[PDB]
């Protein structure tokens, strides 16, 4: 199983932007997604939680949704240090494995 | 805080065998499950295996009875055999933490967390 | 005669097996006590009041203005588990016993040795310390419980822990009656609000001295003073904890269809439709069935607003809980309310070779569950229409008053005719072993502070002192404070504290926890290389038992 | 009797305290045995020789 997601996302600074990532009952439906944010060379830190709530010391920018079968992830004050790749992350129920997305790209204009 | 430290890739040969090992401090490594994940080059990510603090044990189809994953509670490391490498398991492998205590063979192996470490890279070729 | 001694030093506990599983624990322990002569022989009415402190809006918690007398007698308290028990002693009680009573308690006062000083003022500074035969030390037994009772464990101000380690008494004070009032603010309000103290009701006074109220036994050099064994009545004390919470009383559910693998995933199912069970509820405007509506026989543990302040004609005091958090013995973190703090010194288990005021503090994460978890709680309304919108469930994320910080859960309570909860457990060696009951007409179900309460009296209190040692040029009419020479006192101290205990059983097929010595805890136990010596907290409540 | 049982089951471990610090250890053990008749009804002398 995997999660679907877009190829690539562009947005200017200071604008607002989302990201978007699908699942199934067993993957999105039961468990919400996480997503992960990876910088050039770097091993990935954790943006938001399913549980809705973020990581100390993350930037507010950062949001997610859920919704059925399929999550959402924005950032509002689009900023150059956010130019990264992203990753939604769910559990397949039942699988019982983590089952993360094909992963997405951010630019900064 | 919480702080992971990886060892142990390198390039091997296909087949044989490889062991990496993944250190813990600052947190109770007892109470919490430890799990591999790992990343080819410039590819996505993939979920390797994940080990709850009884010793019972979780894989992928990918890995599924290849390799074998284990922990230590007595030195916060865990370790993974790596045996029967093949060309496609080259990547760089994480080690990762779950955010919320568990343990048993009912219990998740990674949910949604982890403070992953700088990860050990591994590359498979003859 | 002055060169005859007059006791036996005796630290033994002996392990007296009996039948029926029963074994008497007489646990003896002997102490070198030293005591200066008071710094005055006056009884000081004195007043605390932290004005500056709590001046600084928010910090009212931190009031520490009170009213005491301070007496020129000093304490003798065993009442703290360390002054008994060893750490392997405490092994075998709490790894062997279920139950344990407190049978009797006697202590006496032997070979007291009264010292003088004189300082030589030469230029190379020198002095010498003589023996003054004729000295007395004054010892009164308050066998009728007639001063205050002032249990030195609430301060960490009991005898010592290790028997080759001398030991001093506590200097005696105990509390006037002060009206202050506080009215609590935050960082933000204007101004100051009023942080007064109002002095004494004349009703409410109450002037104690031993000398008025106890007899004083003056003991030179060659006497002795044994108090004569007393004997409790107290309950017994449980070394067993509780795990069923209220979703763990009872029948199970029948499982309709049953795993067939060995797997992480591989669950069970009740298997009927939860709108198609047949039990019993509560909820009688619901046809669902569930593990959380499911009746119960009764309420196992109970919530209240925690970190409640409350106030009364002394000032704020926090309101205090039987048990703390529930899960939290997984994190630290999570101690919160109810789960005691103890913070102690180099008398009482601090690493001994350790500089410096700050006292080792352990919180006290108890074993059994009759605890709760707050940020799991809901209450949601009456019409149980599902699954709930936001108007009709309270969660513990909604603000009150508009507080986002403050949630229904901090000003609840669900204490009630259903309540079932445990006493508090024993903590080594910073414990309390026993507590007198209130002399209120209606009394409160347990104490907190102590496991072993006491139903009609129990043991009275000593209290040293070291007597006026005048020299010639004394005069009662003078006013300044009066020339005395320098005293000091060395007595022995032994008692013995006899316990009833019963040994357990195994019920079950599993292994239960017990305290064992481990690569982790090893040096806890043993001296270190300059001679430094600890004792680390131990648990008392390892082995389960069924609640119901 | 065919239709009459002539025994109890019992594993229970019981615990009886004496004096002076000795306690008895009484260890009852019940199981059920299953038996098929022998393959042979002789005995036999055998080599195994590896």
């Amino acid at each position: 199983s995997v999660l679907t997601q877009p190829t690539s996302v562009s947005g200017s600074l200071g604008q607002r932007v989302t990201i978007s990532c699908s699942g199934s009952t067993n993957n999105i439906g039961i468990v919400g997604a996480s997503w992960y944010q990876q910088l050039p060379g770097k091993a990935p830190k954790l943006l938001v939680y399913s549980d809705g709530n973020r990581p100390s010391g993350v930037p507010d920018r950062f949001s997610g949704s859920n919704s059925g079968n399929s999550a959402t992830l924005t950032i509002t004050g689009l900023q150059a240090e956010d130019e990264a790749d992203y990753y939604c992350q769910s559990f397949d129920t039942t699988l019982g494995a983590a089952v993360f997305g094909g992963g997405t790209h951010l630019t900064v204009l | 805080e919480v702080q992971l430290v990886e060892s142990g890739g390198d390039l091997v040969k296909p087949a044989g065998s490889l062991r990496l090992s993944c250190v813990a401090s600052g947190f109770t490594f007892s109470s919490y499950g430890m799990n591999w994940v790992r990343q080819a080059p410039g590819k996505g990510l993939q979920w390797v295996a994940g080990v709850n603090s009884g010793g019972f044990t979780g894989y992928a189809d990918a890995v599924k009875g290849r390799f074998t994953i284990s922990r230590d509670n007595a030195k916060n490391t865990v370790y993974l055999q790596m045996n029967s490498l093949t060309a496609e398991d080259t990547a760089v492998y994480y080690c990762a933490k779950d955010r919320y205590y568990c343990t048993g063979d009912y219990c998740f192996n990674l949910i949604a967390f982890g403070y992953w470490g700088q990860g050990t890279l591994v590359t498979v070729s003859s | 005669g002055v060169g005859i001694s007059t006791g036996t030093f005796n630290n033994q506990t002996e392990f007296k097996f009996l039948e029926n599983g029963w074994v008497y624990i007489t646990a003896n322990s002997s102490r070198l006590v030293h005591l200066n002569m008071p710094e005055s022989e006056n009884y000081r009415r004195v007043v605390v009041n932290n004005l500056d402190k709590t001046a600084v809006n928010g910090n009212m918690a931190l009031d520490d203005t009170h009213a005491e007398i301070v007496t020129p007698w000093s304490l003798v308290d065993a009442n703290a588990w360390g002054v008994w028990f060893n750490p392997g002693d405490w092994q075998l009680i709490v790894n062997t016993m279920s139950e344990l009573h407190l049978v009797s308690f006697e202590q006496e006062i032997f070979n007291v040795v009264l010292k003088t000083v004189s300082e030589s003022a030469t230029q190379p500074p020198t002095k010498v310390y003589n023996n003054d035969l004729t000295a007395s030390l004054m010892v009164a037994l308050d066998s009728n419980n007639t001063m205050p009772f002032t249990p030195a464990a609430m301060r960490s101000e009991t005898l010592g822990f290790y028997p080759w380690k001398p030991t001093i008494p506590t200097p005696w004070r105990y509390y006037f009656q002060w009206d202050r009032t506080l009215i609590p603010s935050h960082t933000g309000t204007s101004g100051t609000p009023t942080n007064i103290y109002h002095g004494t009701d004349p009703d409410d006074v109450q002037f104690y001295t031993i000398e008025n109220s106890v007899p004083v036994h003056l003991l030179r050099t060659g006497d002795e003073f044994a108090t004569g064994t007393f004997f409790f009545d107290c309950k017994p004390c449980r070394l067993t904890h509780t795990w069923q919470t209220n979703r763990a009383l009872g029948l199970p559910p029948f499982l309709n269809s049953l795993p067939q693998s060995e797997g992480g995933t591989n669950f069970g199912y009740i298997g009927v439709q939860q709108d198609k069970r047949r039990g019993v509820t509560q909820m009688g405007n619901t046809n669902y069935i569930t593990e959380a509506t499911i009746m119960r026989p009764a309420e196992v543990g109970y919530s209240a607003p925690y970190y409640s302040f409350e106030a009364s004609t002394q000032g704020p005091f926090k309101t205090p809980i039987a048990a703390g958090r529930g899960g939290a013995q997984t994190d630290e973190n999570q101690a919160a309310d109810g789960d005691p703090r103890y913070a102690f010194g180099r008398q009482h288990g601090q690493k001994t070779t350790t500089t410096g005021e700050t006292p080792e503090r352990f919180t006290y994460i108890a074993h059994q569950d009759t605890g709760r978890y707050p940020e799991g709680d809901w209450i949601q309304n009456i019409n149980f229409n599902l699954p709930v919108t936001d108007d009709n469930v309270l969660l513990p994320t909604d603000p009150i008053g508009g507080k986002t910080g403050i949630n229904y859960t901090n000003i609840f309570n669900t204490y009630g005719p259903l309540t079932a909860l445990n006493n508090v457990p024993p903590v080594y060696p910073n414990g309390q072993i026993w507590d007198k009951e209130f002399d209120t007409d209606l009394k409160p179900r347990l104490h907190v502070n102590a496991p072993f309460v006491c139903q009609n009296n129990c043991p009275g209190q000593l209290f040293v002192k070291v007597a006026p040692n005048l020299t010639n040029q004394y005069d009662p009419d003078a006013s300044a404070n009066m020339s005395r020479i320098v005293t000091y006192s060395d007595f022995w101290w032994k008692g013995k504290l006899v316990f009833k205990a019963k040994l357990r059983a195994s019920h079950t097929w599993n292994p239960i926890q017990q305290m064992s010595i481990n690569v982790d805890n090893q040096f806890n136990y043993v001296p270190s290389n300059i001679g430094g010596m600890k004792i680390v907290y131990e648990k008392s409540q390892l082995a389960p038992r069924k609640l119901y």
